[PDB]
DNA sequence: GGTTGGTGTGGTTGG
């Protein structure tokens, strides 16, 4: 469904300034 | 929130913010889940101590905000409540175990670039992600410090393992309850702290880039104090009574 | 304008 997907962020393929923490944090 | 930093414009679209008619004045964080739901924690609605008891016109919900306190026009949507679901299990006497409520708009919210729910884990994401050392995300308008913030704060913090959560407090910890934060030891701070409960605890899925809400920040002792970690609402554990409410009413 | 109109000794609200 629509959920967990940012109009300003995930939908335009842009990155917020800390979710690469939670990324690298899952490795 | 404590030892975090400003959130960007539209970066937790799923924020809410729970807010008292009279006086006027924010009461807790919250998230959306569709556009008529709204989970919170249950003791921002009910809790006897503190001669707390809620009812839904005591009560709107502003949803879309990055300021604080300014009333964001043709941004932010402010909804009444219909109706409020709390646990029928909330244990407010002893350790707020199932600290987690469900309020229905009247109307429901059009999505935005401000507005737009957050995910729900299932068995599979929950599995994959609830591990301790991996990080999620808080966000609050609640205290800066241990006792705030002109715009809506955010801070990022690992899941601890559990029996670290269980012997850092003499509260007794449940399995519905998980605990996030930074080790006496590994340099970082950062914590929610009164003023952010109902808040979402997020973590975004490496597998199909979406972000789920796991946790509800729940309660703590103090705020960001060496050794003691934040307390959440386990929401998986949980979800089977989020969506027979949801599908029943 | 702005994360948004049309006008504020602002307003459901700062500058
Ligand atoms: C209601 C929320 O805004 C708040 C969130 C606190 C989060 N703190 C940290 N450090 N992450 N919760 C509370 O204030 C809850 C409500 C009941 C009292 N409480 C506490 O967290 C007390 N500090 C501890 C407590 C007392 C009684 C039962 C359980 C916990
Ligand atoms: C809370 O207040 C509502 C309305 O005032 C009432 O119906 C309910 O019994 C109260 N619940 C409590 C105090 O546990
Ligand atoms: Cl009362
Ligand atoms: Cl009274
Ligand atoms: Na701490
Ligand atoms: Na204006
Ligand atoms: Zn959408
Ligand atoms: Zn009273
Ligand atoms: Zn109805």
């Amino acid at each position: 469904a629509d959920c967990g997907l940012r109009p300003l962020f995930e939908k335009k393929s842009l990155e917020d300034k800390t979710e690469r923490e939670l990324l690298e944090s899952y490795i | 929130i404590v030892e975090g930093s400003d959130a960007e414009i539209g970066m937790s679209p799923w924020q809410v913010m729970l807010f008292r008619k009279s006086p006027q004045e924010l009461l807790c964080g919250a998230s959306l889940i569709s556009d008529r739901w709204v989970l919170t924690a249950a003791h921002c609605l009910l809790y006897p101590p503190w001669d707390k008891n809620f009812t839904e016109n005591d009560l709107l919900v502003r949803i879309g905000k990055h300021s604080r306190t300014r009333y964001e026009r043709n941004i932010e949507k402010i909804s009444m409540l219909e109706k409020i679901y709390i646990h029928p299990r909330y244990n407010w006497r002893e350790n707020l175990d199932r600290d987690i409520a469900l309020m229905k708009l009247k109307k429901p919210v059009a999505f935005s670039d401000y507005i737009h729910p957050v995910c729900l884990p299932d068995r599979e994401t929950a599995a994959s992600l609830l591990q301790a050392g991996y990080k999620g995300r808080v966000t609050g308008w609640g205290n800066l410090k241990e006792t705030q913030p002109s715009v809506l704060q955010v801070v990022n913090l690992p899941i601890v393992e559990r029996p670290v959560c269980k012997d850092s407090t003499r509260i007794r910890i449940t399995d519905n309850m998980f605990c996030a934060g930074y080790k006496p030891d590994e340099g970082k701070r950062g914590d929610a702290c009164e003023g952010d409960s109902g808040g979402p605890f997020v973590m975004k899925s490496p597998f199909n880039n979406r972000w789920y809400q796991m946790g509800i920040v729940s309660w703590g002792e103090g705020c960001d104090r060496d050794g003691k970690y934040g307390f959440y609402t386990h929401v998986f554990r949980l979800k089977k009574w989020i969506q027979k409410v949801i599908d029943q009413f």
